[PDB]
RNA sequence: GCCGUCGCUGGCAGUCGGCAGAGCGAGAAAGAGAGUGGCGCGGACGCUACGCCGCGACGAGUAGGAGGGCCGCUGCGGUGAGCCUUGAAGCCUAGGGCGCGGGCCCGGGUGGAGCCGCCGCAGGUGCAGAUCUUGGUGGUAGUAGCAAAUAUUCAAACGAG
RNA sequence: UGGAAUGCGAGUGCCUAGUGGGCCACUUUUGGUAAGCAGAACUGGCGCUGCGGGAUGAACCGAACGCCGGGUUAAGGCGCC
């Protein structure tokens, strides 16, 4: 009974792994979030061979399939029932994701509405 | 607005926009206008020529209101009176000449730069210029003095 | 504390990064520098060039009326040459019509 | 150090000027004091002119 | 790889006005439409001037518009300006003028209307003559700003009548050494 | 093939519909111009023009410069008939994903009362270093050591000892 | 008949950071017996710059960099590594 998208193109991504920060492995103070290394003698920002890589703009995603989940749908945070009618004319290309804070008493009458509206919800069994 | 400034894009670059080789030291040239004659001579001569030396006579107790004399030019002389005085002197036929009192507007000297409209005037002023008086005769008009 | 004393190494390339441009050649170059007495007589010539105007028209309009009795006295193969004429959008309009009618 | 082109400006900030700083944050709180005492005066002199 | 130089790849012209007002950002929409949909190089110049900063479109004076519209031939034409039409109190007679500018000062509206001329807007002009036929483009003096007197060859240089930046001008403000042939030298 | 920049100072207000007639890519400056005489009621999308679309060329970079951030932090004016004891902040997470990235969103857990989205406003606003500051904790390590001044032994008592 | 060829849109104005220790190479070149020495000239590099080769390598040969698929090369190579 899955809610199919309008069209399901082939999603191709030029890179899957994250871009870890230089020397985020020898240390615990260095988190995995990326920071462009600006040191003089640095071996990563000279693009040596076999080193860590750098987030160029070349890795960009195809604009036709950018932000598009593996279900062929884009996404939208939904904070209450009223924010579905905004999405009821984008049915076959966007989906709904009830927020993290919406309690289960409201999230039930939100999944109910999106069910009538045939809008697909990514977390429809969330809280219960 | 700090959020618009240039120190918000300068977080993460070591020298903070100021150089790796030559640091941003405190006063690497002296403070203020120092070295006006020694190591800032090319600048004090290319951009402030004549800044060094004396010239002329001193005047100890100068009072800036003995030498008060604001001037008005002939081009905007006819702007001191209303419009229904210049056009009333246009439509006039008995040769009467409107009296433009300048020291009443706030000028002492009358300089003559602009053209004048062909009609007589009676310019009351404190000081007159030769040309300002000739441009008034050549149109027909009187240069009254008021002490 | 001996430091390098002088060089011109990168200079011939800094000069060409923004090019070496000859000065701005304008017509009507300035007259500063010319000798005083000559430029004083050239100023006396300009100051009085108008003095011979009403006599200058008497000749310009003269030779311009004479311009009337001046001028009113005198007053690769046949194949690809015919195809380059039929294929003219304007000049070949009637050689094209003569062919369009040809198939009736 | 002077830049390329600009003024020779002399700032008069070579004394301990941060000690003797005078801020006008009480200007609105003294305009009301003056107006109040001016109407206490215009009530003390009952029919006499208010300007003096 | 190719051996080109990208020093000048980014042309620095103004793609759009920097202001955010919506009575200008609508004029610029109408004139960008006329500019692209007509073959008149008038609309393109009006648009390119609607982009320009407040220092590149200066004010016009009523007197300079008089003497620029008195030139022989250009009678019964509409004087188009992109800046503002300031007054010029040192002119006594004003003819009738068809005008179209962005602003007209409240003492030049008086004179022009009492004369009997029309004061159009850029939308009125675009409706009267879309291709801009019968117009006279004008623009105020650009070197009028006092700023252009300090520009050029630096002062203290043989025959460089460039104005210096001085706190005040007087007897004892830059008049001593690089100016007197007596004290040192002069240029 | 995809991403981006630059250029074309490119194209698109023509979605001109029974008040209709659906065109401006084609080698050749200019009108699918006017007049003057010889049934069935039908037709996708678009256009936040600060938007959308089409073409080519291009893409290194320290010092430095500039732009764009729907990157992030804290408060202020508005605004979400915003979220929340049917569980907010915070923190943990071999769970699902988004974005080149800064970062972000969901699920599960813990927790117990406040918190956020947008348009603007403001700033003591983003850390890997500074023999940085304060606090906490490791390997060294159950290691060094508990060695100046000769000396202790037996039985009994109290006592869990 | 826009008066040689080929190529390419140019001109102009403000404001301006950083820099003002350099080094190497072909060729010429001064001091010195010479030096991985001191000092100049022209051009190209390293610095600011990865990549394939030279086992290794700031500077040598090739060649300059968005992220990818196929094909072909340069300089170097093809007993095994
Ligand atoms: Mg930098
Ligand atoms: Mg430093
Ligand atoms: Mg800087
Ligand atoms: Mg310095
Ligand atoms: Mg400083
Ligand atoms: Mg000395
Ligand atoms: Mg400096
Ligand atoms: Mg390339
Ligand atoms: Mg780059
Ligand atoms: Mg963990
Ligand atoms: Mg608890
Ligand atoms: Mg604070
Ligand atoms: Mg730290
Ligand atoms: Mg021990
Ligand atoms: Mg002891
Ligand atoms: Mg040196
Ligand atoms: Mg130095
Ligand atoms: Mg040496
Ligand atoms: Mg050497
Ligand atoms: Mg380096
Ligand atoms: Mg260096
Ligand atoms: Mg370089
Ligand atoms: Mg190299
Ligand atoms: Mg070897």
């Amino acid at each position: 009974a899955a809610l199919r998208p309008l069209v399901k193109p082939k999603i191709v991504k030029k890179r899957t792994k994250k871009f870890i920060r230089h020397q985020s492995d020898r240390y615990v103070k260095i988190k995995r979030n990326w920071r462009k290394p600006r040191g003089i003698d640095n071996r990563v920002r000279r693009r040596f061979k076999g080193q860590i890589l750098m987030p160029n703009i070349g890795y960009g995603s195809n604009k036709k399939t950018k932000h598009m989940l593996p279900s062929g749908f884009r996404k939208f945070l939904v904070h209450n029932v009223k924010e579905l009618e905004v999405l009821l004319m984008c049915n076959k290309s966007y989906c709904a994701e009830i927020a993290h804070n919406v309690s289960s008493k409201n999230r039930k009458a939100i999944v109910e509405r999106a069910a009538q509206l045939a809008i697909r919800v990514t977390n429809p069994n969330a809280r219960l | 607005p700090s959020r618009l400034r240039k120190t918000r894009k300068l977080r993460g670059h070591v020298s903070h926009g100021h150089g790796r080789i030559g640091k941003h030291r405190k006063h690497p040239g002296g403070r203020g206008n120092a070295g006006g004659m020694h190591h800032h001579r090319i600048n004090f001569d290319k951009y402030h020529p004549g800044y060094f030396g004396k010239v002329g006579m001193r005047h100890y107790h100068l009072k800036r209101n003995q030498s008060f004399c604001p001037t008005v030019n002939l081009d905007k002389l006819w702007t001191l009176v209303s419009e229904q005085t210049r056009v009333n002197a246009a439509k006039n036929k008995t040769g009467a000449a409107p009296i433009i009192d300048v020291v009443r507007s706030g000028y002492y000297k009358v300089l003559g730069k602009g053209k004048l409209p062909k009609q007589p005037v009676i310019v009351k002023a404190k000081f007159f210029s030769r040309r300002a008086e000739e441009k008034i005769k050549g149109v027909g008009g009187a240069c009254v003095l008021v002490a | 504390a001996k430091s390098k004393n002088h060089t011109t190494h990168n200079q011939s390339r800094k000069w060409h990064r923004n090019g070496i441009k000859k000065p701005r050649s304008q017509r009507y170059e300035s007259l500063k520098g010319v000798d005083p007495k000559f430029l004083r007589n050239m100023r006396f010539a300009k100051k009085h060039n108008k003095k011979g105007l009403k006599k200058m028209q008497a000749n310009n309009a003269k030779a311009m009326a004479a311009r009337a009795e001046a001028i009113k006295a005198l007053v690769v193969s046949r194949k690809l040459h015919r195809l380059a004429y039929i294929a003219h959008p304007k000049l070949g309009r009637r050689a094209r019509a003569r062919i369009a009618r040809g198939l009736r | 150090a002077p830049s390329r082109n600009g003024m020779i400006l002399k700032p008069h900030f070579h004394k301990d000027w941060q000690r003797r700083v005078a801020t006008w944050f009480n200007q609105p709180a003294r305009k009301i004091r003056r107006r109040k005492a001016r109407q206490a005066r215009a009530r003390r002199i009952a029919p006499r002119p208010a300007a003096g | 790889g190719v051996d080109i130089r990208h020093n000048k790849d980014r042309k620095v012209r103004r793609k759009e006005p920097k202001s955010q007002d919506i009575y200008l950002r609508l004029l610029v929409k109408l004139y960008r439409f006329l500019a692209r949909r007509t073959n008149s190089t008038f609309n393109q110049v009006v648009l390119k001037r609607l982009f320009m900063s407040r220092t590149n479109r200066p004010p016009l004076s009523l007197s300079r518009m008089i003497r620029k519209m008195k030139l022989p031939g250009r009678e019964n034409k509409t004087a188009v300006v992109v800046g503002t039409v300031t007054d010029d109190v040192r002119v006594q007679e004003v003819p009738k003028l068809k005008v179209c500018a962005l602003r007209v000062t409240s003492r030049a509206r008086s004179r022009i209307l009492k004369a009997g001329g029309k004061i159009l807007t850029f939308d009125q002009l675009a409706l009267d003559s879309p291709k801009g036929r019968g117009t006279v483009l004008l623009s105020g003096p650009r070197k009028g700003r006092e700023v252009y007197r300090h520009f050029g060859k630096a002062p203290g240089t043989p025959h460089s009548h460039t104005k210096p930046y001085v706190r005040s001008k007087g007897r004892k403000f830059e008049r001593a050494r690089g100016r007197r042939a007596s004290r040192g030298y002069k240029n």
